[PDB]
């Protein structure tokens, strides 16, 4: 894993995603992290988000765990920070450029699709009760975003 | 020394600063370089915000490093 993980680091260092910065902590090649800024369109402008990663001891070949330390009231993420990513599913290549994953989350907010996510409660509220959603959206901003 | 800075705009350029300088000064140079004001200028690193009253040697960022620049868009 030390070699594989270092594989992405090469493409990451030489040229890391501009849409979002990321990199491993210390020389410990196992824990990865990233950040995302309000695309300047959705109700979260100026809201900085942080998400940690966890690589398996059996090589990426195993679905990696991801969570959201920041409290985002988006109709697609639960409380435990459960992010819905099809990549993890069959669309999980034992050798994928995590760089694409980060972008997937970026486009998610810049293009959501309220349907049957892991948060049907937020879906309904956002569905018609937009006025309220805006209240919590702005309230959850200063709470942890800022 | 030399240091790389990349913003959301995708803009990337090598800046020049001394290891004894303070984030308070570099902020003055970066803005004059791109033209972006300090209010919108921000410095992030592995999820660590740089303080205005801190020296490069303090954060031990070494040389040939890549700083994550973020734009603080207020709009209100």
């Amino acid at each position: 894993a030390l070699k594989r993980i270092n594989k992405e680091l090469s493409d990451l260092a030489r040229d890391p995603p501009a849409q979002c910065s990321a990199g491993p902590v210390g020389d410990d090649m196992f824990h990865w992290q990233a950040t995302i800024m309000g695309p300047n369109d959705s109700p979260y402008q100026g809201g900085v988000f942080f998400l940690t990663i966890h690589f398996p001891t059996d090589y990426p070949f195993k679905p990696p765990k991801v969570a959201f330390t920041t409290r985002i009231y988006h109709p697609n993420i639960n409380s435990n920070g459960s992010i819905c990513l099809d990549i993890l599913r069959s669309q999980w290549s034992p050798a994928l450029t995590i760089s694409k994953v980060l972008l997937s989350i970026c486009s998610l907010l810049c293009d959501p699709n309220p349907d049957d996510p892991l948060v049907p409660e937020i879906a309904r509220i956002y569905k018609t009760d937009r006025d309220k959603y805006n209240r919590i959206s702005r309230e959850w901003t200063q709470k942890y975003a800022m | 020394m030399q240091i790389f800075v990349k913003t959301l705009t995708g803009k990337t350029i090598t800046l020049e600063v001394e290891p004894s300088d303070t984030i308070e000064n570099v902020k003055a140079k970066i803005q004059d370089k791109e033209g972006i004001p300090p209010d919108q200028q921000r410095l992030i690193f592995a999820g660590k915000q740089l303080e205005d009253g801190r020296t490069l040697s303090d954060y031990n960022i070494q040389k040939e490093s890549t700083l994550h620049l973020v734009l603080r868009l207020r709009g209100g």
